[PDB]
């Protein structure tokens, strides 16, 4: 019963490879979970290495051969495009709950049961989830709380020493750019930057834009304090004749006369430039001028600017002139002759930074850019993109965390108390009958290995770490307080989550129970192995 | 009009270039011309190249389809080619192949072309495929 | 090359027992996911059979033949994609033991075959009850089963009226001894298809009971409201006409090229009014029409619509009853399509549109759907279609069978005991479609995650002693009435798949050998 060119799994085989399959791909992502996992190094053949930790990257990049595998991997996915993080406990959750599926169904638990133990299990838990979580205040005051969610946050993809580089900057960033008002929160309005040959940890944080060109000019001002940005789209280099013309001479001298005449035009728009400096504050104290000028200058023009204490840039991209529209404030002048003060925009100190392979610029120290810049600092390119990885996380997770009030310790402690719930209600209620008890304690012990996983990982033993908070939740109960304790991976004994500074995002942790069930019931479902198009 | 081909032509390796590279052009009256070059200012032939083995299925099957439409489709350009004399050490795993030229560029690489639809390649499934 | 003897036979089996098992799992809300794998990396877990029985590559000839006609069904009817191809391949391993074992020639199988599927439609029309596809709250009730539990479950409300209604403009309920019975002659494909108007809401959509044309008027001065239209339907355009042979112009002076326009003029104007001699109000050419033309028509009183595709001409001859003549010079006057409602061109949702209803049953009809983007359009259109066919399923016979297996318990054991009396030597192959018909229950048990055994025999029993209204429970997977739980499906579909399955399966049992020829 079979045809050329084709294979088929039947009776349970279909199912013992997707289990494998899941288990192996848990494997490859177990050891990466938690602040103290390992980083994966990715090989494209090409002489490029990749030192990834996240799991979205690391499944993205890396390929997969098992086919149930990579629809594991295509599912996880999906949480970059909703809460930007949890794709590793996704894959965990899948992996703990095929697993456990697997062990019932060998003592006869029909697949269909425990899919429907699971989804009776997943209404519970977002019961649990709902009744759970902490109501996060509206206070503008809460740098402290923004500081601990980046610091959860990047602790988890950094070595715990750029951690305290990149909190202050993450948190700033996405507090300028987000004020203590309704409005809306937008990433885009961040600047990511790369420069190369530097600390990893000089990595800063700056409140306006960096323009990537610089000055051709030795005496152009390092720094200019309280400039007027002037944005130009006229070209200030050479022009010729209006009208036909040619350079036909006997000698370079008449040519060079010829030359000399026809720097007349921009010599004018030059006039007209120095005019408008002298007029806005040209003597008064504690002020400056700068120009963007989009267009190429002239080396002379470039001369005339630096002798008048001007600071002149040149063939800047479009994309920059439109970021200074609003990050200075000035309008960009399409002609010189209308030129005129209301174009000048207003910025703090403008400050030219020399690399011995570019030369940048800062624009920062704006009244109200509207935007922030931070500049990624490194040598090797693995640490500028794990830089740049960290920062974007950390970026993600507080901007979800300022959108959604909504917070949850970490710590592991939802997960334990979670399963603990599990257990009580759903074995108290049998709202659906005896035969879901199978597959409810199948969830329940599945929703048990992100807590384990992580204590592995620390080097502590699950066991010990599990019984202590199991016996710190007892003797809360017990008491008939509301506590949360969670796990400390540092000291190894149980600890509270809200007095550490641990949390979860309620976004993140919903989405990834809710992925985790349906591809364990997807997969679980699966009767057997097809193939055809060959 | 011009119906220019009507039918599927045989290509030897020597003349694959010429009869492939022959997409980029028109023809008189089909187009502008302007000063010191002639060419069209509109595209080329739609040229579609088959890649056979005649031991393989959709080979066989394709060989139908292809002058099929080669009879209704008399504008477009349908070749064949013995695959192990277009490509040195033409692989079976690719076979058949079908490559879309246009205008002297490639349009489309489809490989393996029994996924291309159903396994029983239909009309339908190469009229879905030359209307792409 | 060539195959003789009983292996011929046993392949053919083989390859259908092969194509039944893979969907063997695909019946009932407990369907079992399947993994779909290409040569390359990518895969699917569709659970649809239809998916499954297209995307599966078959190498044998009659697996071929089967998914054929598993895909041919999927049109014919609206559901059995799967329940077909299931008792097909039952019914052919049930009755392979004969043919091998009990060496049985094909031809009493094949004949015994046909006395069961006549006896399995009996036995169904028996068990079958009766619906009231006259009260508008049944037929909801009854079809918001294929509407609800899907993406159009917040609409369902209006979407079974909207269904409903335009079954209805298109069934016929016509009963007589001079015609006989027309079956309502339903068709969905041709005369129902739906128009996706952007903006407003479902509840708004409403049926027209005519052909709905979004061509506008092809000059600001023509009337847009005729209460008593009359359509004419042309091929010929109405232009400058030149020979049947090669025709050449030939003008000396720049100012005799006004002679091409004067003859243009003078033909124009032969044409409209041989077109006006019949009395029209509006005049559709499929091919162009000139400027002239369009005022000649209009001086006439009568409107004008140019290149109008044959797609609006073929159903406007349906619900207007206007004749096309090719050539305008032989228009005769009962070509003119009397009998036409209105010409409305009311704008709905900033779209044209152009009314040809009436109070009339042209069997087609127009529905005029409308939605607040353009994927809740589409799927309310899919939705409409599914639940358009599961309608004219119902409606082609007032009654239903209780679902959940019961009417193939029912049919299995009327079957048994009807093959006791017969006494004879095709008894064998009554009892082995008697025994393949339990396939539903034993599916429906086995995706419960029931006992295949006990739950099957304390069925068998209930339908024996008790009602031919126990089946399978969907959720709690144990035996209960159908009647009380309110499972059913339509008694068409059962007929045409036990009809369909045992055609195919003697189709199959015919061919006992498969050689080469081209």
């Amino acid at each position: 019963l079979l045809n050329p060119k084709a294979e088929s799994l039947r009776r349970d085989a279909a199912l013992k490879v997707n289990v494998t399959s899941a288990e192996g791909l848990q494997s490859v992502l177990e050891t990466n979970l938690g602040p103290k996992g390992t980083l994966k190094m990715l090989v494209d053949g090409a002489g490029n290495i990749k030192l990834t930790k996240d799991g979205k990257v690391l499944l993205t990049e890396m390929q997969i051969q098992s086919p149930t595998a990579v629809l594991i991997a295509r599912a996880a996915a999906a949480q970059d495009e909703i809460t930007g993080d949890g794709t590793t406990t996704v894959v965990c959750l899948v992996g703990e709950l095929l697993r456990q599926a697997h062990r019932f169904i060998q003592e006869g638990v029909h697949p269909r049961i425990i899919t429907d133990g699971f989804e009776i299990a997943r209404k519970e838990s977002m019961k649990f989830l709902d009744e759970f979580k902490i109501s996060k205040t509206n206070l503008s005051n809460d740098r402290e709380f923004l500081l601990q969610v980046a610091r959860s946050s990047l602790l988890t993809k950094v070595d715990a020493d750029l951690t305290e580089v990149l909190t202050p900057i993450v948190t700033d960033a996405v507090l300028s750019v987000y004020d203590a008002q309704a409005d809306n929160l937008d990433l885009h309005m961040v600047e990511i930057m790369q420069m190369q040959h530097l600390s990893p940890k000089d990595t800063t944080f700056i409140k306006g834009l960096v323009l990537d060109h610089g000055g051709r000019h030795p005496d152009m001002p390092t720094r200019v304090k309280n400039a007027y940005v002037l944005i130009l789209n006229v070209s200030l280099e050479y022009e010729k004749t209006e009208v036909n013309s040619g350079f036909f001479y006997s000698s370079a001298d008449q040519r060079d006369k010829l030359a000399a005449s026809e720097r007349k035009f921009v010599d004018a728009k030059l006039k007209k430039i120095i005019d408008l400096k002298n007029e806005v504050c040209g003597m008064d104290p504690d002020k400056g001028f700068v120009i963007i000028n989009q267009k190429g200058i002239d080396p002379m023009s470039l001369d005339v600017f630096a002798k008048h204490n001007i600071l002149a840039l040149r063939r800047a991209k479009r994309r920059n002139m439109e970021r200074l529209q609003l990050v200075t404030g000035g309008e960009a002048q399409n002609s010189v002759e209308d030129l005129s003060p209301q174009i000048l925009g207003f910025s703090g100190l403008v400050y030219q930074e020399t690399i011995g392979e570019e030369k940048f610029t800062y624009v920062t120290e704006n009244t109200d850019p509207k935007s922030c810049t931070i500049l990624i600092k490194g040598s090797t390119h693995y640490a500028l993109a794990q830089t740049k990885d960290a920062v974007r996380d950390g970026l993600r997770a507080v901007a979800n965390v300022l959108k959604d009030k909504n917070i949850i310790p970490g710590a592991g402690a939802f997960y334990i108390a979670l399963s603990r719930y599990l257990r009580s209600a759903n074995m108290n209620k049998l709202g659906a009958k005896g035969k879901t008890k199978t597959g409810i304690e199948a969830f329940a012990e599945a929703l048990l290995v992100i807590p384990k996983t992580l204590v592995k990982n620390s080097g502590f033993d699950p066991l010990d770490v599990l019984a202590m908070v199991e016996d710190e939740l007892d003797d809360a109960q017990d008491s008939d307080e509301t506590r949360y304790v969670g796990v400390d991976l540092n000291i190894g004994d149980s600890c509270d989550p809200t007095i550490e500074g641990i949390w979860d995002s309620y976004r993140v942790l919903r989405n990834a129970i809710t992925g985790a069930t349906g591809i364990a019931s997807n997969l679980l479902l699966c009767d057997e192995l097809l193939r055809a198009g060959r | 009009e011009r119906s220019k081909f009507g039918e599927v032509f045989h290509i030897n390796k020597p003349e694959y270039n010429k009869e492939v590279t022959l997409a980029s052009q028109g023809k008189k009256y089909e187009g502008a011309q302007t000063n010191d070059n002639g060419e069209e200012d509109d595209g080329g032939v739609y040229v579609f190249v088959h890649l056979s083995l005649q031991s393989k299925l959709q080979s066989r099957i394709l060989s139908h389809l292809f002058q099929s439409a080669a009879c209704k489709f008399r504008e477009i350009k349908f070749v064949e080619i013995p695959a192990n004399r277009a490509i040195e050490n033409y692989p079976e795993s690719n076979c058949p192949t079908l490559i879309v030229y246009y205008r002297g560029e490639v349009i489309k690489n489809m490989i393996t072309l029994l996924e291309l639809g159903g396994n029983n390649s239909k009309m339908e499934d190469f009229e879905d495929f030359m209307v792409k | 090359e060539r195959t003789t003897g009983r292996q011929a036979q046993i392949s053919n089996i083989t390859a259908a027992k092969a194509v039944a098992d893979v969907i063997r799992t695909c019946l009932g809300p407990k369907a079992m996911l399947k993994m779909l794998l290409d040569p390359m990396g990518g895969l699917v877990l569709t659970n649809d059979g239809h998916a499954i029985l297209r995307e599966i590559d078959v190498a044998h000839p009659a697996a071929k033949s089967m998914l054929e006609l598993s895909r041919t069904q999927d049109e014919e009817v609206g559901d059995g994609t799967t329940t077909v191809i299931i008792l097909a391949g039952e019914i052919l391993a049930q009755c392979a033991p004969y043919l091998i074992e009990k060496n049985i020639h094909p031809v009493i199988i094949i004949q015994a075959l046909k006395k069961a599927l006549t006896d399995a439609l009996e036995v169904i029309k028996q068990v079958s009850k009766p619906v009231d596809v006259e009260n508008d709250a049944a037929m909801k009730k009854l079809i918001q089963a294929s509407i609800g539990t899907k993406y159009v479950i917040h609409w369902s409300e209006k979407m079974c009226e909207l269904a409903l209604d335009a079954v209805k403009t298109v069934r016929k309920d016509l009963g007589q001894t001079v015609e006989g019975e027309p079956n309502f002659e339903i068709d969905i494909k041709r005369y129902v298809r739906v128009e996706k108007i952007p903006g407003g809401d479902v509840l708004d959509s409403r049926v027209l009971k005519g052909v709905l044309l979004n061509k506008d008027v092809v000059h600001p001065k023509m009337s847009r409201h005729i209460e008593n239209p009359r359509v004419v339907l042309l091929d010929c355009p109405l232009e400058y006409k030149k020979g049947e042979s090669q025709t050449n112009i030939e003008i000396e002076k720049e100012e005799d090229w006004n002679r091409i326009l004067q003859i243009e003029e003078e033909q124009v104007q032969l044409m409209c009014e041989q077109i006006l001699a019949v009395r029209p109000t509006l005049v559709i050419t499929e091919k162009g029409v000139s400027d002239l033309a369009q005022h000649y028509l209009l001086k006439g009183g009568c409107s004008v619509l140019r290149r109008v595709k044959k797609s609006d001409n073929n159903r406007i001859a349906r619900v207007t009853g206007a004749t096309i003549v090719n050539r305008v010079e032989d228009l005769k006057e009962s070509d003119v399509g009397t009998n036409c409602g209105l010409f409305k061109v009311e704008m709905i949702g900033d779209e044209y549109f152009s009314f040809l209803d009436n109070c009339k049953e042209p069997k087609a009809c127009t529905i005029m759907l409308r939605g607040g983007s353009k994927d809740i359009l589409n799927e309310i259109d899919r939705n409409l279609q599914d639940a358009m066919a599961v309608a004219r399923n119902v409606m082609l016979s007032p009654s239903l069978s209780p679902g959940g297996g019961a009417t193939e318990m029912a049919v299995s054991v009327k079957l048994a005991e009807k093959a006791k009396q017969l006494e004879g030597i095709q008894q064998w192959p009554y009892q082995a479609v008697a025994d393949a018909m339990e396939c539903i229950p034993r599916t429906l048990i086995q995706n419960a995650g029931g006992d295949p055994i006990r739950l099957l025999s304390q069925l068998r029993a209930k339908h024996a002693q008790g009602n031919f209204t126990t089946g399978i429970d969907g959720d709690k997977g144990k035996i209960v009435d159908m009647v009380s739980y309110g499972i059913w499906e339509p008694e068409v579909i059962k007929q045409q798949s036990v009809k369909t399955a045992i055609e195919s399966a003697c189709l199959l049992l015919r061919v006992d050998d498969i050689v080469s020829g081209v």
